[PDB]
């Protein structure tokens, strides 16, 4: 007969089905067994620690009252209005802050239920997960996105998640973010919470996002970078023409002043202090000593200007020197050993 | 509808034989049908009040919307004692008959629904029906910020009803403290219990009867503290700084090139810097004033040098002359935008 | 007896009435008298090209199916949940973009019949329109954001909607934007589409919006125009003292190129190029041309002398002129024309 | 004898049918022809690789059990309340991020039964698709940005997509967006995904979005450009000049940073080096250069004039002839080799 | 039987449950030990003052007609579907803004009836609380932020409110603020609403939201410092340098001013002077009053010379002494006698 009345003849309110109880009930727990497919990966953002997925959610399991062996087709499916009918796990995402369902041209879900008992539920959900993010060396970070599955109140001798043998968790082929790449680097794990009731089960895929800092290398440490080249250059040349002397003083420490703080809208607002920051911060004390040490040999000079070109000399000779040992000492810190 | 009995004690049986199976309370008509006008007694309970988006005009708050009003057909009989207040479950909220305000300048209003829903329902012994819901409304206020940042801007909230005429329904304030609020912070403006001024006006739609209204008439007063500390005094600095600036000797020197060129570019930088930050409202604002006002005396002292290197007897005039000729407009300006 | 069954006796179960077949069934068209009344209005977006407004919407039509003449109450009122009953004409806004009723203490809904069966139906909604804008001359330019009520499945055979005689527009009084200024001027009119299905009645309005200068001439015309003034003020001097006359020409295009930058920072985000942007770009060139004049007088000074003179004194002729011509041509084009 | 009630005969109680088994069961697949009509387009974002399209989507499919004979009408439709009681085929979007249907005034939903067996279906949604951008080349490039159709638990034995064969994707003629220009062209074809668990239908749209270039021409370009080749002018004045040339070098070197740092708040977020920003470090990298070999002369000139005199003379011919071979790579590279 | 069914026998239509008036009606308050359980804490923001919270809200409370002592389950549970037939304490917060449920993949409601009578309902809830916060002293201010749960309809004559004992409110481990730090004291209290009917009860915990300065420290505390010594710098020379005193003079009123702008657009947005806003105005008072203080030594260079020496060696040990008098007298103010 049709698969809706044959269906309805096996899971109905007669022939003994309840919805409301777990299949194996004073037995073994189910073994939920459930792998995801994610479609975008968007807003990564910085201001409320969170990032948005779009997610296919397959998980199977077993129950021995949804078993037959009479009917002709093999592998049912009911339509996703009467999906409270079945005994579903109750799932839930740990940490997500929001999240819906899809209800475009029908509802984007799916039941079968195989000839053998084998269950198959596939939802489409979008979610809002929450990874705490840190920026302490924010152009060369490296972020832990996580997703936790859990279970809503059926302990782990109740029910327990796991996840798929072969390709638990993959992504879109063509998927891309702004500023983060998502390496193919995916940790898979159990995190199962022990609390106060009992061990409610959960399994955890972590992903790692990279970012790339080609536009901050390109438009946030160059400028800065040929700024205090031409703060050294400043002094380098100009010995007596105090004119062509002040005026590159002046000009050199309100641009950097203004390259610090006007291209501040274009970073992510913390308040612990960032690598982008320090660079900026000692950057701006360069040029501050450079303008300070021309201050000093005008200050020696008013016999001894032999000394005063001397110290000239001796700061020409010992700025770049303190630079690349300050430069260095800030690469392999943050790019190889924070890495 | 056409169940018989579940109890005939409780607070349930009473309503049970008042409304929805006994006889019949319509809640379709009104009160004192055809009667008089029924007279609801309404008082707002604002819990919060923020988010003043001077690019949308709009502000949201929430409320307590308490009405209370005089349902005769409701009359508690005398077989009780205890149900003072005969407590009917939102379940029931439609059963019977409740007047149909709405706010006439609301933009996207919805209940609150948390753990339960936020309304609560009262039948009294003498037929009162009092109704009290959580309310989280988005307002519509003009405002006008031309005086921007010394303005004072009323924002104002009116109950109306929604087919129901004056000789229908009637909305009259509770007569003692209607407006209450709680402590609240918003973050430019200042709300002030001290003016919270209310009163009735209703509309003469044209055509079909004449509709009542309530209304209340917050008003709040920008304080001025950060702009005063921020745009105001350091760019007067830097006008004062370029005035000061004609003090340098011209003859045979070359360092008033810095403190002019600086002092331009400074005020520029300021100007221009500032113009982000401003709300974004495209008319003449007092800050925008203030500001061209600092620039153009920027300008004049550049063009005074350069009058004085093309043409001791002008600097000696200008210097005396151009910052006490500032104090006038600091007398004008702060006299009519204040 | 009460109406709340007089209208089950008119429209209910028991006497002849259908709720999906519309008035006159095979023959006249209905003609539904359309109009609106705005209350709010505002978020006129050019990044997403849309507005949004919050209208009352009165559609009166008649039809004989509820023709009563039982008893002297005039006015009847169905209670706007029961609202399936009644026979009401589709329409849908062939511009929106999401728009929504409002559902506030009551639903903010009516539905009025009187005697000869012409009813009328008000409701609250608010819109989020779709209205193309065109940014080719910013801060002087005028947007014809419309505003349309087309039919849904029924043909110009079956529907007609048409606005009603006494001002079918109207506007709640004391309504502030804060860019635009709506005009008294509103343009209803006859949109029709023919599709391939049929005719399809559609109504319209045009409302006018016209942006209001005021704030860009204080802070991006006046400021720019002086700078040009004290470049020309700049090698107006007669002698070659340099400072003075280099003072003035960095001083100018220093802050001319801050105040690009700023009308970029403050300015709509639009790709194609803006009356607003050729100004600007036109006293950048005009003062970068005062600085070449002065690079040109010093280059060909150190017979030179007289020449040098005369090419300065040609410019300083010049230059007015020049800017002059672009002033006006830049203004007669904008401000008068495209008007 | 009415549509009210000739329905509920047809697919009602009293009838043969089921809304969850398609039509010819067990045989052929139903081959479905969609066809979509873009009202709106925008919203294209770079910061969560989204873009939001309102579309009036039909699709019309024939099945033998929908077919009447004795009736006078020839197409009869049925009200989208009782919509669960037709096979719709489940048509989800496989690229979405939220989508809803409109609800004002009447559900924006039409099903039209004709008197062969024609079911047509014409739905309202408001969706927000996901095509991945690429901004390498930022200010000229273009989006192949997509729109996937697919069917949800239909195999392709079951359900089959295809267009229509005249105007599949007829977009709106009044669009304009703030960023692009959607291009007239829409490419349309097949993606059929095959996933481990069958084949399963699908159509999808390309759309070419192509940016609009005059803006970033006239505010980033050009304004630099005349500041790279008037710092080419500075030092081709005299060399035996203190104040004379690190005037305009300091100059041109304070409008390049300024620029590039006013210019970064009118850019995508993004976190890789693109066009703009490579053009926008050149430039300074090129004025940093001039001042510094201006430098480098003022130091070496104090026969001690002649080697300084040859440096001006080679640099004179060095700086613009390597400034028009970057310029010719640039624009060979962005503009035409990558298309 | 089974338990769904022996939930039907407990309550329903057969004995004599009603699930509106609350236990032990007609007697003694009911009391709820109830304890939350935080799982994001994000968003705190100085616009709308407002902060969001994602919370696990239990409470516990006996009913004395949800008794039984002849069924072999220890505690049973009951269906999210079948929930409002039991009575429910209406609990609602009363500072909050936004608040809603979740369902991802189900319900996230477990409402548990133990055997004796005791009752456990947990829920999973997001909030958008509203506390107000204040400024006064920005760049290191702790704030305090209320979460209130209070009765809605039941005074405390009926309805008492109570904590939990051990462990009220927990913290989920692995929080992160973009621009706080949420220190591990939660102090928690009574609230006890006293309004004109009756004491409606009410319970509280505050968090205790503390700044961390870091990024404002570096980016504008210390570049501030560094400017003042560079303006002590410039008259701290002699007076034979006439260009280096102005200089430098015009320099730092310069940097100071545009760092003071710079900082102004990236600060919260309100209108009453912050503790950076005094520090931002004195700094740059003091460098002005340093280039007054060469303004009044040349002006009075017309005791024959050491009339403008005295005073300019007075100035190079007061201005000092009045910036370490600031000092001490803002650092003590704001970061220890504001706790
Ligand atoms: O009492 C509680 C509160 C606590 O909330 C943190 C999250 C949890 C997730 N699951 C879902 C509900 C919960 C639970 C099950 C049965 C009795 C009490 C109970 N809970 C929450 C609990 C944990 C564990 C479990
Ligand atoms: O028939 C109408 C249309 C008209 O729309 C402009 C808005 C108005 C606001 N109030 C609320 C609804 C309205 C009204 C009440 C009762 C019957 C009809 C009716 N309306 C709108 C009306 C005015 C007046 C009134
Ligand atoms: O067959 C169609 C598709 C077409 O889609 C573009 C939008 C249109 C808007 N209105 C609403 C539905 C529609 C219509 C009415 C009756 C039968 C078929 C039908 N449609 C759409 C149609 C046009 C015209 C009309
Ligand atoms: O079991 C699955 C998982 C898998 O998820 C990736 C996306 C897919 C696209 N659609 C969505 C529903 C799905 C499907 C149909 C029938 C049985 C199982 C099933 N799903 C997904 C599947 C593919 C193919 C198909
Ligand atoms: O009469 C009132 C108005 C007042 O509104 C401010 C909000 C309050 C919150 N709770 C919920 C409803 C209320 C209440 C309970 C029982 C009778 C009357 C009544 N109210 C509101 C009241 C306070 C106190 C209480
Ligand atoms: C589920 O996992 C448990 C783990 O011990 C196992 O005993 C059982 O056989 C599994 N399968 C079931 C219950 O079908
Ligand atoms: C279900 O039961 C079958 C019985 O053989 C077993 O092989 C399978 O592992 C079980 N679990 C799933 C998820 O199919
Ligand atoms: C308040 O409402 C209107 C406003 O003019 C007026 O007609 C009415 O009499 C006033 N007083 C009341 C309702 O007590
Ligand atoms: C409606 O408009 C049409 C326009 O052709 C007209 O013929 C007809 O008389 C009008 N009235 C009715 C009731 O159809
Ligand atoms: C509807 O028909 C009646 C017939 O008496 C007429 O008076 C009325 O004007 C008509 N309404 C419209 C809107 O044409
Ligand atoms: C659908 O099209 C296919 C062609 O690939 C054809 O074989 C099949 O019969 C068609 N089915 C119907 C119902 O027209
Ligand atoms: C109707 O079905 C038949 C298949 O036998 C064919 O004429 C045609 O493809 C169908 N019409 C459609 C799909 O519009
Ligand atoms: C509830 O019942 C338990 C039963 O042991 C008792 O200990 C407790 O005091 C009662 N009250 C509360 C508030 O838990
Ligand atoms: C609730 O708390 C009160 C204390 O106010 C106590 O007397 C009572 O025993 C507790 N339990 C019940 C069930 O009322």
């Amino acid at each position: 007969l049709s698969p809706s009345d044959f269906l309805d003849k096996l899971m109905g309110r007669t022939s003994g089905y309840d919805a409301r109880i777990r299949p194996n009930f004073k037995g073994p727990p189910v073994n939920v067994t459930c792998n995801i497919f994610i479609n975008s990966f968007g807003s990564v953002t910085e201001t409320t620690m969170d990032y948005r997925v779009n997610i296919f959610l397959r998980q199977q399991w077993n129950d021995s009252r949804l078993a037959y062996s009479e009917y002709p087709d093999d592998s049912l499916d009911l339509d996703p209005s009467m999906l409270d009918s079945i005994w579903k796990p109750d799932l839930f995402f740990a940490n997500e802050k929001g999240a819906n369902f899809h209800d475009v041209t029908t509802d984007n879900k799916l039941l079968r239920i195989s000839k053998n008992g084998k269950v198959l539920y596939s939802i489409r959900l979008t979610l809002t997960l929450s990874c705490p993010m840190d920026l302490k060396n924010f152009p060369m970070d490296v972020q832990t996105c996580t997703m936790q599955l859990e279970s809503f109140g059926y302990t782990m001798n109740d029910l327990i998640f796991e996840w798929l043998s072969d390709g638990p968790v993959q992504v879109a082929e063509g998927l891309t973010l702004p500023q983060f790449i998502l390496k193919e680097e995916k940790e898979l794990g159990y995190c199962t919470k022990h609390y106060n009731t009992g061990k409610f089960t959960c399994i955890e895929v972590k992903f790692h996002l990279e970012r790339q800092m080609g536009y901050y290398l390109i438009q946030m440490y160059i400028p800065s970078l040929l700024i205090v080249i031409l703060s050294w250059v400043s002094f380098w040349i100009n010995m007596d023409a105090a004119p062509a002397r002040v005026a590159l003083g002046i000009t050199t420490v309100l641009t950097m002043t203004t390259q610090s703080s006007g291209s501040r809208a274009s970073l992510p607002k913390v308040s612990y202090v960032k690598a982008i920051d320090i660079w900026m911060a000692v950057c701006l004390l360069f040029v501050f000593a450079a303008l300070l040490e021309y201050a000093a040999v005008n200050f020696v000079s008013r016999k001894f200007v032999d000394r005063a070109k001397r110290i000239d000399t001796i700061s020409r000779a010992a700025f770049p020197l303190a630079f690349l040992i300050f430069n260095i000492f800030y690469w392999i810190t943050y790019k190889i050993i924070r890495h | 509808q056409s169940a018989e009995d579940l109890a005939r004690v409780p607070a349930n049986s009473t309503s049970n034989i008042l409304n929805r199976l006994l006889v019949s309370y319509d809640p379709r008509i009104r009160p004192n049908f055809k009667g008089i006008p029924v007279d609801v007694v309404v008082n707002i309970f604002i819990n919060s009040f923020g988010s003043i988006q001077e690019t949308t005009m709009d502000y949201r708050v929430n409320i307590f919307l308490r009405q209370k009003w005089n349902d005769p057909r409701l009359k508690l009989p005398s077989d009780f004692r205890g149900s003072d207040a005969l407590t009917v479950d939102p379940t029931m909220y439609k059963c019977l008959w409740k007047p149909d305000l709405f706010f006439a300048n609301e933009k996207s209003a919805n209940f609150h629904d948390v753990t339960q829903e936020n309304i609560l329902l009262f039948i009294f012994r003498d037929g009162d029906v009092l109704v009290s819901m959580r309310l989280s409304i988005t307002l519509s206020c003009p405002l006008d910020l031309t005086l921007f940042p010394m303005d004072t801007q009323r924002c104002k909230m009116q109950l109306e009803s929604f087919g129901y005429t004056t000789d229908d329904l009637r909305f009259i304030w509770q007569s003692g403290d209607p407006v209450q609020l709680e402590k609240i912070a918003l973050p430019q403006f200042d709300i002030k219990k001290e003016d919270i001024e209310y009163g009735n006006c209703t509309k003469y739609y044209k055509g079909t009867g004449y509709y009542t209204c309530v209304e209340v008439i917050f008003t709040l007063r920008r304080q001025v503290g950060f702009y005063m500390m921020g745009v105001y005094a350091p760019t007067l600095l830097i006008v004062v700084l370029s005035w000061l600036s004609f003090w340098i000797n011209p003859d045979a020197s070359a360092a008033r090139v810095p403190l002019g060129i600086f002092s331009v570019l400074s005020l520029a930088s300021e100007c221009t810097t500032l113009a982000a930050e401003l709300p974004k409202v495209s008319y003449v604002k007092a800050l925008d004033v203030w500001l061209i006002a600092c620039l153009l005396f920027g300008f004049a002292s550049l063009v005074e040098y350069a009058v004085v290197q093309v043409m001791k007897r002008i600097d000696l005039y200008a210097r005396a002359l151009f910052p006490f000729c500032f104090l006038f407009f600091n007398v004008i300006y702060w006299s009519i935008y204040l």
